[PDB]
């Protein structure tokens, strides 16, 4: 009854290493995609200076 | 892959401490030469034996 409950509690509490590392990598890329586009988002307002002169 | 608990190894441990116990019980009989060492091996066997030995 300890094995059957230890296994029962592990499924509820312990994390799946495979299904979590794969999900961590996804959000670790989605933040770099937003990081890359944030840099370009700041460059866009810089083009009105050539028009203002 | 759950890491905090190894149910495969935890299950194997119980079977490990279940053939060791049986081997220990078997070696008690082999060393002493008696089926009934404790009274839990045969209650009626223990009772009949003592009457028999007494007789």
């Amino acid at each position: 009854s300890s094995e059957n409950l230890t296994s029962a509690e592990s499924r509820i509490r312990d994390v799946d290493m495979a299904s979590e590392m794969m999900e961590y990598t996804k959000n670790n890329i989605l933040t770099q995609a937003s990081q890359a586009m944030l840099a370009q988002a700041n460059q866009q307002p810089q083009q009105v200076l050539q028009l203002l002169k | 892959m759950r890491i905090n608990h190894n149910i495969a190894a935890l299950n194997t441990s119980r079977q490990l401490n279940a053939g060791s116990n049986a081997a220990s019980k078997n070696m008690e009989k082999l060393s002493s030469g008696l089926r009934i060492n404790r009274a839990g091996d045969d209650a009626a066997g223990l009772a009949i034996s003592e009457k028999m030995r007494s007789q």
